[PDB]
């Protein structure tokens, strides 16, 4: 049976080896929702279009993002003040617990946030639609860096907020977290996502996490955003981090593990990460309305890139752009 | 099982003295702390086998035999949670004092059963599957072969059930 | 609950639908165990370092192998004779049986075997740590030869030897 509510429903004190299976979660409230593609699931890059086919559904849509208002102009003056500043999430959240497994994650208007946990899988997630609060959420920014966060098997569908987010996760020297066997459906940022620069109080630069043979289909932003150090602290100090001194801005050695990654139907670039001593290969973006990569990266190798049919409404000046000096064997 | 009580039939005596304790009253209140102070003190249930609870007053009378009744008659109290039990005589002086009474008798077992056992209905306690799949109503085990036919439909009447087939 | 112990714990001629689900293997003893590696994640191939960096942790390292000591030479003579070639693994097998699978291995110095079965697979992980046995190991070497025996899902971490065999 479901669990009906919006906010936390806080977990604690569950032992190793605890499943949680069968677990569907739905808000009481149906929130607004707006579907910013056709009927063909291509786009719709006109804001009145979006606005028109707003709704109250927690389905075919996903909530109002703030990224949206940036990426359809004049879409928030548009659109009522209710179906703006929601928080309408039914959230199951997992809170410092180790070995909790959170198998056949279903709900409409749903998300799981395992907080200060370690060693915590979501397995076989069965098309949930996602919220405001990220379906597979690992916030490790309250207790200890995150390490055994994984997401294995199942996909996901929808979300106002990337699908598969990492705040603040180390997987060490193991190279443990990551995401693998894995298809993500409109993210309201990028659908697998390792979060960019330090974002709260403390940091949410990941390092050392593996993304293999993983499929993100129509993201807002880049379908694979695997950079750590792009838009925050300009400055000379970078929280939870190396200086700018030390490294300067977009390298860090992050140490990803990078291979056999596919993305398409990508609104904006397709691909994109920051990162030096970062090796890379089997990447082929393709049928994507903006660019296939925009690489940030400086002393990072690109193996085997595949860039077809990218940049066909011509948001940008071309199908792959690279800021930095990179080696690009095969293009 | 092997759970037993100390008194067979409950009986208070006096401390120093085998005679029944005549027209004592009961404190009944929470474990490690005196059931005089009404805040302490909890109210009892009667105990029905038929699996009702009913609320009385929260002390026991004591008869001339020793022990506990309500209503002119011999109860079977019970309480929500683990409780101290003070014995009392006529002229209020205390008795005996038992900072923790605990048990885990069932009795009554209609409505206790349902909350402390899992529920699995088992193949071979029954003919068929279809009797099987409908006296499933959360837990369904196939531990033997079941035969059937080209066209043969077994309902579980929209119940959400975990089947395990060995 | 965990199952504490070291070597093998066997469970003999099981019928098709077994399920083992939650387990978690730990080892009794602490073993020592060698680290060849950084906190840069860069390799040790001091043998000396290696030797340095050696403690008593059911983490953080494996158990010394045959294999390290050609890799690294003279690993082996600074190493003491207690601290080497040991095995102290928390194991369980299942023997000659069929339809037994295991989910949801855990647990830390620890493996997992199979002897003679077929129809037998490990699927999903909590991600165990390994110790010097096989995480994930199949023999029919008694029995008679395998089939449908596969490995899906999951994965391990450290290991003295291969992690699937």
């Amino acid at each position: 049976a479901k669990f009906i509510g919006d906010g936390n429903l806080i977990f604690t004190k569950l032992g190793k080896g605890s499943r949680i299976a069968g677990v569907f979660m739905e808000s009481t409230t149906t929130p607004w929702v707006i579907k910013p593609w056709t009927d063909d699931n291509q786009w719709l890059t006109d804001a009145a279009a979006v606005v028109a086919t707003l709704k109250q559904s927690k389905t075919d849509g996903y909530q109002p993002t703030v990224s949206d208002y940036v990426k359809f102009p004049g879409i928030e003056t548009l659109l009522p003040p209710n179906a703006k500043g929601q928080n309408i999430t039914s959230t199951l959240e997992i809170r410092e617990c180790i070995g909790v497994e959170v198998h056949r994650a279903s709900g409409l208007m749903a998300g799981f946030l395992f907080r200060g946990c370690h060693f915590c899988k979501m397995v076989d997630a069965n098309n949930p639609s996602g919220g405001k609060d990220g379906i597979i959420t690992f916030e490790n920014l309250s207790g200890d860096w995150g390490k055994g966060n994984y997401v294995i098997g199942g996909r996901t569908s929808y979300g106002s907020v990337s699908s598969a987010q990492f705040l603040r996760n180390n997987g060490g020297f193991e190279r443990d977290g990551g995401v693998i066997g894995f298809t993500s459906y409109r993210a309201g940022e990028s659908g697998v996502k390792t979060w960019q620069g330090t974002v709260g109080s403390t940091t949410s630069r990941n390092y050392n996490l593996q993304f293999r043979d993983s499929v993100v289909i129509y993201p807002v932003w880049d379908g694979f955003d695997l950079g750590a150090d792009t838009d925050m602290n300009p400055e000379l100090d970078r929280p939870g981090d190396y200086p700018i001194t030390q490294y300067p801005l977009h390298q860090l050695p992050l140490n990803h593990l990078i291979d056999n990654l596919l993305v398409r139907g990508a609104l904006g670039v397709g691909f994109g990460m920051d990162g030096k001593g970062m090796y890379v290969s089997n990447i082929t973006v393709e049928d994507c309305a903006g660019s296939g990569a925009y690489l940030l990266t400086h002393e990072s190798v690109f193996t085997n890139i595949a860039i077809i049919d990218t940049n066909t409404k011509d948001f940008q000046a071309n199908q792959i752009y690279i800021s930095g000096a990179c080696r690009v064997n095969g293009l | 099982a092997n759970v037993v009580v100390s008194n067979p039939r409950p009986i208070f005596t006096e401390s120093r003295s085998f005679k029944a304790v005549a027209n004592g009253k009961i404190y009944i209140g929470q474990i490690d702390t005196d059931p005089v102070n009404p805040a302490n003190q909890i109210p009892v249930y009667i105990e029905n086998e038929d699996g009702s609870h009913v609320q009385i007053t929260q002390p026991l009378i004591i008869n001339a035999a020793g022990k506990i009744v309500y209503n002119g008659q011999l109860v079977k109290i019970v309480t929500v949670q683990g409780h101290s039990m003070a014995i009392y005589d006529a002229n209020g002086s205390q008795v005996d004092y038992i900072a923790n009474v605990l048990k885990y008798d069932p009795d009554q077992y209609s409505i206790e059963a349902d909350k402390k056992f899992k529920y699995s209905v088992k193949l071979s306690d029954y003919p068929t599957l279809q009797d099987a799949a409908s006296a499933a109503v959360d837990g369904l085990l196939i531990d033997r072969d079941y035969n059937f036919y080209g066209g043969e439909t077994v309902d579980f009447g929209g119940k959400v059930l975990t089947i395990e087939c060995k």
